[PDB]
């Protein structure tokens, strides 16, 4: 009856240790543009300027 | 795209278009014929500038190189309306763009050799002003009576055609 209430604490702990490896591991993934900035306009694409502009600028 | 410089130095180069790109019958006409005829050459070639600046588009960067075919064209078509004005009314679309080289090349000094150039084209050539942009119930504004803005001198020979164009009946 004190075994089982360590097993208790051990899997209390290792379960705190995997969500630490896991929360460090969630910081250094890498992140949409959608997420990262702003989240409507979702594309980089400028179309930057477009009062005296030229047909063929787009690439 | 820019403005030129502290000192530049202007230069051109003795050659020739090199071996593919036939020749082309390019427009001779300086400021006023071609502000001129602005608007015919923009009713009978639309298709052509429209079809000339998608092709520019469509090739994003080649640009130059791509559809030197086709800037051939709005050339050969051009040419045609102002060889066609220049048969069908020399005398008024002289008189309009004789008007046009005073008062800085403002449109709004010339109204009164303009609607007697524009009679005679759409009589002759069959072409028509168009504003386009333009909603309904919006006057355009080379129709309207009375303008606010009126030149400073109104040219002596198209007062003395516009007064003839009266009396004859024509306009």
């Amino acid at each position: 009856d004190i075994l089982n209430e360590e097993a208790k604490i051990v899997q209390a702990l290792n379960n705190q240790r995997e969500l630490t490896i896991k929360m460090h591991e969630l910081k250094r993934e890498e992140k949409d543009y959608a997420h990262s900035y702003s989240p409507l306009f979702s594309d980089p694409v400028p179309q930057g300027g477009s009062i005296g502009k030229a047909p063929g600028s787009s690439r | 795209p820019r403005e030129a410089a502290a000192h530049w130095v202007p230069f051109e180069d003795k050659a020739n278009m090199p071996d593919n790109v036939p020749d082309v019958v390019e427009v001779g006409a300086t400021s006023a014929p071609l502000l001129s005829a602005s608007y015919f050459i923009g009713a009978k070639c639309k298709p052509y500038n429209d079809d000339f600046m998608l092709c520019r588009e469509e090739s994003q960067g080649s640009g130059a190189i791509d559809c030197l075919k086709e800037g051939r064209r709005v050339t050969r078509c051009a040419v045609s309306v102002i060889e066609d004005i220049n048969k069908s009314c020399l005398d008024e679309f002289r008189l309009h763009w004789q008007c046009l080289e005073q008062n800085n090349h403002q449109l709004s000094g010339c109204r009164k050799a303009e609607a007697l150039l524009n009679k005679c084209v759409f009589t002759k050539l069959n072409l028509e002003k168009k504003i386009p942009g333009l909603r309904p119930d919006e006057e355009p504004v080379f129709l309207k009576k009375d303008p606010w803005i009126k030149p400073a001198v109104d040219d002596f020979k198209s007062v003395r055609a516009y007064a003839e164009a009266k009396k004859n009946g024509t306009l």
